[PDB]
């Protein structure tokens, strides 16, 4: 089983590698523009690095779709601020760069495995946000922050399409809020790790405050990176082909939190942690979508899964090799 | 004495004005396509012959200007090289309008130079233009104060209102004939270049009253003086100096003061990036800052 | 002025091909794949036809792009069934192959006026649909009926994002249920005509039933041809450039009136007619969005315009032209 | 009194002014982003929260205003239409000083229309905003003489001193309470609407009082009055009247005079196209015309 | 023998399709924009109008070039102003639209009859341009009036590397003066009638001045077109192929005369003429390259041509049929 | 700043890639089909060999440029012989292949940097040859010589007119006989090292004789590569942006020589060279544009530049480093 992954030099990439790589039959090719966040499976046997950039290259990508089985086009531009500072760069990239990408699976009947966004629901007033149910809520035309939430969607619709009409085997997933180890950076154009967290643990690395938008009461949900890459190779393992055509949302509901807990949490964690003298004095909570839980029934019934690690868990596993990770001469 | 007049700017007008009122003949003004007054709008309205080339260092210009046959030529803050070729044209000589206290101060907006230095007096200087640009002799220097809260523009009016004074007198000494001139020592000299934005940006390591300068060299109508909230530029329109922080931290937001290597500098005025004007208290809220 | 209508085989290009023709400074290019609905104009000598097709035509299209001035694409398929029966072919005409003239007006710097649709705005709550501000409510990827709204949707962001980015002049119109003489048939992919007036006639007609969905009492605003016409015409005449970049509903707020009373109406002129003897006895109502009302601001301030024609006379107007143009022996 | 103002240029500014002057307390000034002073620098200067939002007919603003609690709210030529649901926020009403003998010359630019038509007369008027835009009734209206050689410019600075002398003393009888108003005759109401170039086009054939109008109505600072000699476009900054031939043809370049409809515009100064200001002669021979 | 003349609505197209026309072994097909300076020839059975632009069409002029033997390619910018205003259309109109042209003739193995321009020689200094022997002199390159001259020059170059090495059959030849009725417009982008004599009898026709550029001391030569049209008809029919490979100048250099002295003779005609009461007074000269006469040699030597008709029968001739046709009312 | 050398396997190459690592802001991409040229900073963490052939590749290349922030196209054949016997292949690749170049420049916004040559000139008449104000001259089109000058000035007026309309930032540079270390071999299709030393060198190496066509009265200046590069090195670097849209000759003006002087300086160097026992004795001088002198006041105002290297110093280095490198078994 060949696995192409689309924008491996981040969170997901080096997580479903290492993943991958312990099971004996997968071989995976990694294509990005850099290696540095997973330069430790270079020299890995079974993992096969490909150079490229879906807005660069048409052949090299379309190469690399036949050649592999499956697909899982990670390269996006999610950061907020950009939807309304560079909201053509995000459409161009986010929405017909992995177009382009999707029609190279149909063409050569290959699996896609593709990361939808849990923004796709908006301002839905449903409690649990469900895949096959819950109808999508967004602003006007003259709200732009729903440029990125709506062309995602969009997005989806044009993969079901190929998928009734074309034969397109697909797995759509929403992430909730990922964290772990080796986090992407603020403004990589990769998909998968939480901003929030990693804007957090940088404003107390960096001892800026934290920015509570309206008191910070908007409630979210937090994934361990251990459970949602547990729950992706599932998808690829793809057990009874049950995942064909479904839509999943992977996080974790009992994960919820405020942004102001979610700092509090963090801080409390911070504040023990061995290494916290390497970092400023806290800068304060700054005063500046409601809720956003996961359904998770069609990741129970398609992949047998559910969610194991505590918010507590994940919050200090997180922070910690965070902490351990930073330069302190940069 | 008939004359060719390259000119620009308030500096340009009223040295057009004083040539006219000393009985020069003007035949031809050189001005520059573009709150000062326009050196083309008071020549068309004179009835004088006005041009703005872009570049006159050629010899189309060369010879057009040989046709005018002046006697003498002056400069009055025109902006470019007026090469020999064409200044030897003139047998009386080309005379320069310069903004400083030459030999100090040579080149670009001497204006903003010795703000920007904290300079406690500049001056008008009229000199012969040699081979070497802003370098030729004196014929008179008018020395003025810069007081402590001048700024760009009222230090403008005071280098105008000093040239206005200079001209009445010196235009007509020229045109009785050569005056000893007073030769300018190259080794007290310094020259300045045109300003680039960065020249403006305030960097916080410096003493507050080193910043507060930089402010009143370029405060409105000039660019104003920036730096940067992280990833935002603002603009510091005005300030005050201060009398145990890191430099450019907020030591409070009402009024609000920002430490500096030394001393602290209010932030009276300003405005986030394109926004508009408003006190320092707004600015800081608007930017997000707390103490 | 030379303004080109592709899709002028109907009832948008035939009332608005007799405007222009009035006055005495336009050239009109109608392109279609057939002329009988305009046939009346194609020895006019200011009348241009040109035979084409969307689908089809690529260069044919993109010349006569360059040769004009203004564009207007009328073609689409606004067929409800036709959304869930054949939604493809919906996307495909209406949203990809206009997509293409909208880029060849980017690329030959056009101005274009586009028909936006009134189902942009969906299960909106504001009892009046604002361009500017009301929201636009669809329901989930499980009900296929909103892939034509959210297309429509779409291809207005993409023209906004062009005049935002790329300089181009657009208007976007919204008709409200344009009636009047020469109505489209219900088959035909041309943009303008009430589907629900043609509808209800043709029940009359044929002596078929009224379908009443759900009782008929959901709300709808309807517009005299003569009325929408001249604001089409003011859009093109664009006096003051006070349309650039606008978004413009072209609807009478006050010819509201549910499904059933539009029946009522409808019958009433119906029974009343002098030709009504040449049709079926009623067969009549057979019990089987809400509101959609626009306002029209937009076109008060950048049109000066508004309607004239009351409910009655553009009943009594719309039926009496279709019962005597109608071919009795087939 | 509390207000909350809306303002723009110099009329803005010198409103602001006699608003501080009279005790006013202003919560925040609302502008618009770009010769005349700013009002955003001057709430900058003064302290005053000010706000430049492009559009304020919006929930977002109403909610802002209202949380600002004006009593009274005034306009001073603010740009944009002010909607009833923020002027209805003030108890007390809502004020615009507009620049002309309302209800004559309502709507844009009545400096420069009364000058195209060739008033002898104008003036400001503080007024009383209803539904219906500069309806409203006056509280006060103060005439000035409109002379045969002011032009824009000119009569801008008369139509300031005006509104100074206005505000300075009904102000402080708004402060008072209402005052009797004096309703506007709608059957001797006219409206202008904004300028657009070919308001400024000159042509030939109409009297040359009316072109001599014309070209003082936009003067500059204004873009100034314009023709075409063919297909180059020309400005006429400066004119002059004077008492055969085809209209548009000229009857000399030296000085320059062009025939009307009725008697001869001179063309004092002027330029082609984007080039400099010259005087008349020497703009005919730049345009390649002869007698 | 189908000749395809590009840009047969003018002067030359008219010209030169009357006189192939006058042999019975001709198919002329005209290709322009339109037809109102041919229309005499649309009913005849062997002129052929073809509708096109050759900035729009690809495979329509390829066509009408496969299908014919001989292409002239007339359309061309060479309106001086617009060497300056509008440099870069004249350099994609001129160069890069008839170097397709050019190419689709090598590629289908078709003669081409190309206009060079007499600007090509540009200062240079022998007293007869000689297009075998004379150096061609321009400015530097901020003179920008020279980017017609060199566009062509190259062209010329081009069409000869293709002629060396690709088997291309070609004339080239350079037009000195052309005049006679029909005159093209002044701004018509279509090669042949002498710019300067249009102008002249437009000023006279107008009542505006004669521009006389630093007295009009420059001297040039003028051909009527009953000459030129013989020569370029003679290229056509190529006897004994000798005319392959050649460049030609077609002129009249016995026609000699200062731009003051042609405006001296076009006024002696013009107040001598019948119809000269329906135009304004003359509105006088007025004071605001030095040389271009052709070397004929290589005229007389492929084509045993010379020029038949003095200096003032074409004068007279090409001014009375400019006065005839005038419409007095426009 | 990510420089992209397209020809990096040469003369320039070398010295630039030198020069450009010595800083420590540079990552230096060198483009070429070989690397036996710089075959030592293969290994260095800032140069990064690129596979490539400008004639051959399309996508890579355009791949490269968007990498890359500013571009030396160097790849050229300026070998004269070459002009008369292999025309089309000179005008193939100095032409059409850079065009391409230039175009993905355009495109993707980038700088170029673009080698112009003295040629350009031709038989200009000035003693100082000026970018800015000296007439171009060459001779008739039937002296094929010119097309080298020819086509690499409408490639300036071209990479000109992107400037002027279509925002192109671009310097243009005209080296004068650059000279020193690792010459390119003769028959290289890279621009930069002097022929006329190269072949010189050659001779005595050889043991042939130095042509001195008609005498050798011709006259060259000769430029040290040390001042030749730190020229073109300020060029890149841009102080002040003052390089944007400008023409620069870097020469040495004062090292002027006539090919017979250049000849015995050579040989007097040669003679005294402890290496001249290995090559054969002196062949002799064989009798068989006139003065080639730039102007550099663009270098002095623009890059504040001016050469430091005088005439004996760059010829006995020149010769030494050549002398000492021949491999003397082959």
């Amino acid at each position: 089983m060949r696995v192409l992954i689309l924008g491996v030099n981040g969170f997901i990439g080096n997580h479903l590698t290492e993943r991958l790589l312990r099971e004996d039959h997968y071989e995976v090719y990694g294509l990005d523009i850099g290696s540095d966040a997973i330069s430790r499976f270079l020299n890995h046997p079974h993992f096969h690095f490909v150079e490229g950039d879906i807005s660069i290259h048409s052949e090299w990508i379309e190469y690399h779709v036949k050649k592999c089985d499956v697909v899982l086009p990670l390269v996006a531009i999610a950061t907020p601020i950009e939807y309304t500072r560079n909201p053509l760069r995000v459409f161009e990239l986010d929405f017909e760069e992995n177009l382009r990408i999707i029609r190279y699976c149909v063409k050569y009947r290959k699996r896609i495995i593709f990361p939808s966004t849990s923004e796709v629901y908006g301002m839905c007033s449903d409690k649990y946000f469900d895949e096959d149910h819950s109808n999508l809520i967004v602003g006007p035309v003259n709200k732009p922050r729903w440029i990125y939430s709506v062309s995602k969607q969009l997005l989806d619709r044009v993969i079901w399409a190929y998928g009734e009409k074309e034969g397109l085997q697909f797995t759509l997933f929403r992430p909730f809020n990922w964290m772990g180890p080796r986090l992407d950076n603020l403004n990589a154009a990769r998909i998968g790790s939480s901003r929030a967290i990693t804007q957090l643990i940088l404003n107390l690395v960096e001892g800026s405050p934290i920015k509570l938008i309206d008191g910070g009461k908007q409630k979210r949900c937090f994934t361990d990176i251990r459970d949602g890459i547990e729950a992706l190779y599932r998808i690829i393992e793809n057990a009874g082909n049950r995942c064909d055509g479904e839509i999943i949302n992977i996080g974790n509901p009992e994960n919820e939190a405020s942004i102001e807990e979610l700092g509090e949490m963090l801080l409390a964690s911070f504040e023990k942690h061995p290494l916290r003298h390497h970092f400023p004095p806290f800068a304060g909570f700054r005063v500046v979508v409601e809720h956003r839980k996961p359904s998770i029934r069609n990741a129970h019934r398609c992949l047998d899964w559910e969610p194991k690690i505590d918010m507590q868990e994940t919050i200090d596993e997180t922070l910690d090799f965070f902490l351990r990770t930073v330069d302190l001469t940069d | 004495m008939k004359t060719v007049v390259f000119a620009y700017h308030d500096m340009g007008c009223l040295g057009i004005e004083a040539l006219l009122a000393a009985g020069y003949e003007i035949s031809a003004i050189f001005t520059h396509t573009d709150f000062y007054g326009s050196v083309a709008r008071l020549a068309a309205e004179r009835g004088i012959p006005v041009y703005a080339p872009d570049n006159v260092n050629h010899p189309l210009w060369v010879e057009r200007i040989a046709q005018l046959s002046p006697d003498v030529i002056f400069s009055f803050y025109y902006r470019h090289l007026i090469y020999d070729e064409i200044l030897q044209l003139a047998p009386a000589g080309a005379f320069n309008l310069h903004g400083s206290l030459l030999p100090k101060y040579r080149g670009r907006a001497p204006l903003n130079w010795v703000l920007v230095n904290g300079e406690t007096e500049t001056g008008v200087t009229l000199h012969r233009m040699v081979k070497r640009a802003d370098a030729g002799a004196i014929v008179a220097q008018l020395r003025i104060a810069i007081a402590p809260d001048d700024i760009a523009i009222t230090l403008h009016h005071k280098l105008c209102h000093a040239a206005r004074q200079l001209l009445e007198q010196t235009l007509p000494a020229i045109k009785h004939g050569n005056i000893l001139e007073i030769a300018q020592r190259e080794n007290e000299a310094t020259c300045f270049g045109r300003r680039t934005p960065d020249d403006s940006f305030l960097e916080w390591h410096k003493p507050a009253s080193v910043l507060h300068n930089m402010v009143r060299a370029v405060a409105d109508p000039w660019p104003g003086a920036f730096s940067y909230v992280g990833n935002q530029k603002f603009t510091v329109w005005s300030s005050r100096v201060h009398p145990k922080a890191q430099p450019g931290s907020v030591i409070s937001v009402a009024p609000l003061l920002i430490a500096c290597g030394d001393g602290a500098l209010e932030i009276v005025t300003g405005q986030a990036g394109d926004g508009i004007t408003m006190q320092g208290s707004q600015l800081a809220q608007t930017l997000g800052l707390v103490q």
